[PDB]
């Protein structure tokens, strides 16, 4: 039986102390215990907590559990920065039926900005009968932002789509807008802008011949 | 007085010296002669806890038997790990005798009389013995056969109700005869088991009735084995040394129970089965291909005695259980005659 | 010890076969719970897989449907699911216990993980490309930028060089967006300056292998 119910976690800060609990429906004893976990890229998703055993071999002791109630509470008195990645809660749901699993919660974490770069369709594109914009996203931090498209000094209500940030190496975040257009349309409407708003504090480049 | 203990027992029994069945000589040379008046006095007032689930004596039967199989029931053929086997494959003289278990000094064997006993928990009837009773090493999927019997319920037995990763052993209270045969003098591979359809669905009918009671009244659900290979997915056993797999899809009737009088699920049951001489061992220790069969009329008849189960997974259906038949494997058919004991060290 | 592996796209409707391979011990007590992961989120039992006999689990719920694969002796594993759906793409994964059934210690918990098998379900065929060259603003800011048009191509993923890889000065292999239709649009761009021009021209580099279209296509500003 059982349910599972967890709020995404968290913009903290490279330090401070934090309590994440792993809440199934069963608002009771359970979960009687969980296995909170790492999950990496190229990487096993890899494990913190065991109940029936403590930490295995190569495993440091920071990572204390202690539960009361459905009042689970995965505690970190000292965060740390690869703490910038995933965590999940794993169930027993009484050695079965059946397991499940949490909500899983992140914790990288008012202020700009970016470099960012606005491009038009080419020329050859345009020989294709076609047209493609390019209105980048880049430098910023955090990888949190609003897109913004506007007809220059009117809104933008089509053509367009964002992203899940997919991060640069610099750890600043990376992402690419792009806007819908029909040749006919490209060269319809004389200027598209693209306001990807990080820290609204937003300056755009547009394109306009 | 004692403490909970593991250690190595012996065995006894009356097997026959001339018989070249394998059971008479091995037991001859491998275990002892009877006592013919061992001593069993009961203390009064007294509960003891039990763990069938961890009985060594399991571990060595079971290691005795597969030594035994490993060194005596060479196949003509045998694929293992790395490695390539070919031999001659001869007959043999087949037959299982009793086997008992008996403890030395400094230990002794604790046995839980408690008619309805679950196998692990306190025992409130409890006595103290030298020697196990018989236990015949039937080996079986899916059924337990020829084995004792609950003395007033049928009793089920598991390692975790909640994990349907856990075997379910079901202990009858009634004995389920299956009479399979070869028929004399074509497929020379075929035979076939006849059973009697009433006995057992009205002992399952009522074990049924009875499976709500623990289920809350749910809805009690039989599914067919989900996949997998015919050794573990069927009822696998030996009869004079030839082996069959049989096929148990017709026995989950659900249609046949209700007490409706009703056709399809009626009369004398005859059900058809085979014969593979290749087989892989589930010691997980390779693959075995035997020589072919004998001329002749062919017969095994067996009373069945006790049942292995697997459960399905997928809760919130809060209407039903899902179940599927197969079971653990041979530990739980030693298992299944020893929920009421086990080994102590004398201190 | 643990290595999952497997290949990405197929189309839906139709079935599909995945490994994960271990440690022979792993695989003499062990059952494999394989389990699946979604766009970043936490996981889901599919079934068990014992490492034992083969006898099978996994949930009623694909009674007509299912079918489970193993191999003792290689120390591997196979799974094969039906119906696919193109929505259908996310990587999956394997896990263990001892489960009070494996030592003294006799815990249950997914000890080690798959490296994860990777899957991209589209409905759609492979695809020969649409490639752009992105003019650059040629144009204080004596220094600027150009890149590539990297449109409609299927499936997955695009490879991008520079000076055949040479280059990576401001260089950045830009995302991806597997857009509505199914065309992923992909980016990289790389940055010069104000003074190496004139002979300084620049090009993305990919191919596609379903098709085995390797691509070089020179981006201009325009004339
Ligand atoms: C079980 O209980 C009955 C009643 O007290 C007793 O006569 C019997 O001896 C007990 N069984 C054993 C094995 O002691
Ligand atoms: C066998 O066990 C079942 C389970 O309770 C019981 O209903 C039935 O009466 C038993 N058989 C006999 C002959 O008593
Ligand atoms: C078992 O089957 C044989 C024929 O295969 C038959 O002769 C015999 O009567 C059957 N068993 C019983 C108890 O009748
Ligand atoms: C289940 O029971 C019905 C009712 O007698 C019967 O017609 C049907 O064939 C049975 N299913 C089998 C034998 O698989
Ligand atoms: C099965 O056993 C019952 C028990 O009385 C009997 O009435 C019936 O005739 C038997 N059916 C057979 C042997 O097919
Ligand atoms: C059960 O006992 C009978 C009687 O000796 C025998 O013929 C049969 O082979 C035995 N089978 C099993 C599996 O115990």
């Amino acid at each position: 039986q059982s349910a599972l119910t967890q709020p995404p976690s968290a913009s903290g800060a490279p330090g401070q102390r934090v309590t994440i609990s792993c809440s199934g429906g069963p608002s009771n004893v359970g979960g009687n215990y969980v296995y909170w976990y790492r999950q990496f890229p190229g990487t096993a998703p890899t494990l913190l907590i065991l109940r029936d055993d403590q930490r295995p071999s190569g495993v440091p002791d920071r990572f204390s559990a202690s539960k009361s109630g459905n009042s689970a509470s995965l505690a970190i008195s000292g965060l740390r920065p690869d703490d910038e990645g995933f965590y999940f809660c794993a169930t027993y749901d009484s050695d079965g039926s059946i397991r499940l699993f949490g909500g899983g919660t992140a914790l990288t974490v008012p202020k700009a900005a970016p470099s960012v770069t606005l491009f038009p369709p080419s020329s050859e594109e345009l020989q294709a009968n076609k047209a493609t914009l390019v209105c980048l996203i880049s430098d910023f931090y955090p990888g949190a932002v609003t897109v913004a498209w506007k007809a220059d000094s009117s809104p933008v209500k089509a053509g367009v789509e964002t992203t899940t940030p997919s991060k640069q190496s610099n750890n600043k975040y990376a992402a690419s807008s792009y806007l819908s257009l029909t040749p006919e349309q490209w060269k319809s409407h004389k200027s598209y802008s693209c306001q990807v708003t990080h820290e609204g504090s937003t300056v755009e480049k547009t394109v306009a011949p | 007085v004692w403490k909970d203990a593991d250690t190595t027992l012996f065995c006894a029994s009356d097997a026959k010296a001339h018989e070249t069945e394998v059971h008479n000589v091995w037991a001859t040379h491998a275990c002892v002669p009877t006592d013919p008046n061992p001593q069993e006095i009961h203390l009064e007032n007294v509960t003891e806890n039990f763990n069938m689930w961890k009985n060594n004596m399991v571990e060595q039967m079971q290691e005795d038997v597969i030594s035994l199989w490993d060194q005596s029931l060479q196949p003509c053929v045998k694929l293992t790990g790395g490695s390539v086997i070919k031999q001659a494959c001869p007959k043999i003289s087949f037959d299982p005798i009793p086997i008992h278990y008996c403890t030395p000094a400094g230990y002794v064997i604790l046995k839980c009389n408690d008619k309805n006993f679950n196998g692990t928990g306190p025992c409130k009837n409890v006595s103290s013995v030298q020697c196990t009773h018989g236990i015949k090493p039937v080996v079986s999927t899916q059924l337990l056969l020829n084995g004792s019997l609950a003395e007033e319920e049928i009793i089920i037995r598991s390692e975790n109700l909640t994990n349907n990763a856990k075997t379910i052993i079901v202990h009858l209270n009634k004995s389920v005869e299956i009479n399979c045969t070869r028929p004399s003098n074509g497929d020379i591979r075929k035979a076939y088991c006849e059973i009697n359809g009433t006995k057992w669905n009205k002992v399952l009918k009522q074990v049924t009735e009875k499976l709500k009671e623990h289920f809350n009244n749910k809805t009690i659900i039989f599914q067919p084995p989900s996949g997998g290979d015919l050794e573990i997915t069927m009822h696998h056993f030996n009869c004079r040394g030839e082996f069959f797999y049989c096929n148990t899809t017709q026995l989950f009737n659900n249609t046949c129970i209700g007490n409706e009088t009703m056709k399809g699920c009626n009369g004398t049951i005859t059900l058809p089965c085979k014969i593979k001489q290749i087989i892989n061992m589930w010691q997980g220790t390779g693959q075995a291909m035997y020589a072919p069969p004998i001329d002749g009329k062919i017969n095994c008849v067996s009373n069945i005695t006790g049942i292995l189960l697997t459960r399905d997974g997928g809760a919130n259906n809060t209407s039903n259980e899902t179940f599927r038949p197969g079971g653990g494997n041979i530990k739980d058919n030693w298992r299944s005659e020893l929920y009421k004991y086990k080994v102590v060290q004398i201190e | 010890q643990l290595e999952q592996s497997g290949t990405a796209v197929r189309k839906p409707g139709a079935s599909v076969t995945l490994s994960c391979q271990a440690s022979g011990y792993n695989f003499v007590k062990y059952i494999i719970h394989w389990v699946r992961q979604k766009p970043g989120l936490g996981f889901e039992w599919v079934g068990m897989i014992d490492p034992y006999r083969g006898r099978p689990w996994s949930a009623h719920k694909f009674q007509g449907r299912l079918s489970l694969s193993r191999d003792t002796s290689m120390e591997i594993l196979y799974m094969t699911l039906t119906s696919l759906k193109s929505d259908d793409t996310a990587t999956y994964f394997c896990a263990r216990a001892e489960a009070a059934s494996d030592s003294h210690s006799r815990p249950i918990m997914f000890d080690h993980w798959g490296q994860g098998s990777l899957v991209t379900v589209s409905s759609a065929s492979t695809k020969g490309p649409s490639v752009f060259p992105l003019a650059p603003s040629s144009k204080s800011g004596g220094t600027a930028a150009l890149g590539c048009l990297v449109k409609d191509y299927f499936p997955e993923p695009v490879t991008v060089s520079w000076n055949s890889g040479a280059l990576t000065s401001g260089v950045h292999t830009f995302p991806a967006v597997l857009q509505s239709s199914g065309l992923y649009s992909l980016s990289s761009v790389v940055t010069v300056p104000s003074s190496s021009l004139g002979t300084q021209t620049y090009i993305c580099n990919v191919n596609h292998k379903p098709s085995n279209t390797k691509v070089d296509k020179k981006v201009e500003p325009k004339s």
